[PDB]
């Protein structure tokens, strides 16, 4: 996953 | 009483990611080919603060890619969040300033502007079919353009995009409307020791000026504090 | 449990109230070293509160000095009431999971205080001169920024620019229920008013320098 | 007065  | 719509519930949309512009690392690579290929792969995504799954206080109601980018209509609707909200705003100088022009003043839609001033995606690293997780409210995305337009109405915000052309509005709509207890699992301790951790991130405002810019949302009035 | 209630012990904080060798960007911030001494001669403690909000007193100030490069100032949060809500927030930073520098110890209230309110702001007459000492996430006055630590003597010696004979003179000073009428939610609402403030860190990094307090080991996230 |  990839939180921005 | 004036209390009572203070905590009612607030809507928030903005870009989750902008097509027109390329990311600092390639980790935030997002083009509209995976975008609509995902959207149409997926129960709607929680909306939560800064990524913490105990800071759940909403859901997204709609997500929508166009021209420009991807673009989700939000809804925060947790009681206990909405409450914590106000008993700050009340205690905030810069909610006291009020809202531009001809806007009615709004505490609550006006602090959780000025604090959560961002949107943040989460979504599958690019390198089964459930894509996005989740859509985090916080101080400034990593990803440009990402600028939180919060709102009493979905139409008031979506409408704040000079962008969305109104067949977009509709795809929008359409969704929003179809969708229609309290899931945060914080309180504001958690909010206070997170909010010292956006007092450190560098450029928080250039990032958000530029964020309103390109966006348009500097165009129009709203509640954005940045 | 225990680990709680040395962490909600009193915490010193130290710092310039004002640095003659600043000029200010606007006069009424002009605070030369000729009246501070004739204040400090012409006047219980003063009050510590945050941001300048009289309902958010956390201690007292327990000794002011002038000396070489400004006015100098040693402060006490008390608060057992906001010790506490810091301790409650700090849990939930990243900033102070992080955790401190070089061989210092983590001390999560301490940091969080250093993160929060880097800064001192002084409040004064454009008899009691003197009104009272805040706290906040950065000062008008250049070169006011707040160094925090559970011991005084530590505290103090953050500070390059002052001598033995400075110490002997705070120390002197601060060796000699709850004034806290608010909550996290002022807190709260405190924090995104600092958001806004222009160059915050920018200003904030100009201070650790000017102080020489870049040049030690402290817990200032700044 | 003046606050900083």
């Amino acid at each position: 996953v990839d939180n921005a | 009483e004036q209390q009572s719509q203070a905590v009612a519930p607030v809507y928030v949309g903005g870009f989750l990611a902008r097509y027109d512009q390329s990311p600092d690392e390639a980790r935030l690579l997002l083009p509209r080919d995976v975008v609509e290929h995902w959207l149409h792969a997926q129960v709607a995504l929680p909306l939560n603060i800064n990524h913490d799954d105990t800071a759940v206080v909403g859901h997204v109601a709609a997500m929508q890619s166009v021209r420009d980018g991807l673009f989700c209509l939000g809804c925060v609707t947790s009681p206990r969040f909405l409450e914590i909200v106000r008993r700050a705003s009340e205690k905030s100088e810069l909610v006291s300033r009020g809202p531009v022009s001809p806007l009615q003043p709004d505490k609550v839609v006006e602090f959780l502007s000025g604090s959560y001033a961002g949107l943040s995606l989460s979504s599958r690293r690019c390198d089964e079919t459930t894509p996005f997780k989740h859509v985090a409210l916080c101080s400034v995305g990593r990803r440009r353009g990402t600028l939180a337009v919060y709102g009493r109405d979905p139409e008031w915000v979506t409408q704040r995009f000079p962008d969305l052309t109104a067949a977009d509005r509709d795809g929008l709509r359409a969704q929003w409307q179809r969708c229609g207890g309290d899931p945060f699992r914080s309180d504001s301790y958690g909010l206070l020791g997170n909010s010292v951790d956006a007092l450190y991130i560098r450029e928080r405002l250039p990032k958000l000026r530029y964020d309103k810019q390109l966006v348009g949302v500097t165009e129009r009035e709203s509640y954005v504090k940045a």
